């Protein structure tokens, strides 16, 4: 061949923390189909927003929006348990089909994105230029979102374990753990990676008895 | 791997 149809930019969705998760990498030959299984951010979440993104930036907000759509009808469950399979399918004609299927409730929602949607030849080079220009800033943002999701996981898992524990946990441990969770919740609102890790460290220093009980 |  003298020619290849390829994707000039990454295609993916927004995940928790406002990060782009890539489903189809830059410079992929079409046609192509990739899928990844995602889950819910919160307990008893009834729906997901699929925000489709084109670009090379880690921040969802810094990429081109191709559209969004909801999948409703998710049955009550702990966060992280529902299986929401997302499929990006680019046909020979260069049309992007995005689907989200609930593997429990079997429900499906799709968006179809014409071959002409997204960033023009110029904007593509400006986007590729920015990726490499703001690469350090995108790393820093990425490990703040990682830190934030670890702290949020520790917050939620610890509250769960305080409850399962009931009377098994000394009053002294519970006061100390309760104060640390409040302090961690507050810091998770902020932007300060160091302050999140400090509250995560406080909770881990005071939680040793609770961790034994969770056994 | 989570969506809001």
């Amino acid at each position: 061949v003298l020619l290849l149809d390829v994707t000039p930019l990454s295609l993916g969705i927004e995940t928790m923390g406002g990060v782009m998760t890539t489903l189809i990498a830059k410079n992929t030959t079409i046609p192509t189909k990739h899928s990844q299984v995602f889950s819910t951010a919160e307990d008893n979440q009834s729906a997901v927003t699929i925000h489709v993104l084109q670009g090379e930036r880690k921040r969802a907000a810094d990429n081109k929006s191709l559209g969004q759509f909801n999948l409703d009808g998710i049955n009550p469950a702990p966060r992280g348990m529902p299986q929401i399979e997302v499929t990006f399918d680019i046909d020979a004609d260069g049309i992007l089909h995005v689907s989200a299927k609930d593997k429990n409730s079997g429900k499906e929602q799709k968006i179809t994105i014409k071959a002409s949607s997204g960033l023009n030849e110029d904007e593509i080079q400006k986007m590729v230029r920015d990726a490499e220009a703001n690469a350090e800033a995108d790393r820093k943002f990425e490990e703040l979102v990682q830190t934030r999701n670890q702290g949020d996981h520790l917050l939620h898992s610890t509250r769960k374990q305080v409850e399962e524990a009931g009377d098994k946990l000394p009053a002294d441990d519970k006061t100390a753990i309760e104060s640390a969770l409040t302090a961690l919740e507050t810091a998770l609102k902020g932007e300060d990676k160091a302050a999140i890790e400090a509250k995560m460290q406080e909770l881990a220093q005071v939680s040793q008895k609770l961790m034994e009980i969770a056994q | 791997p989570l969506l809001g």
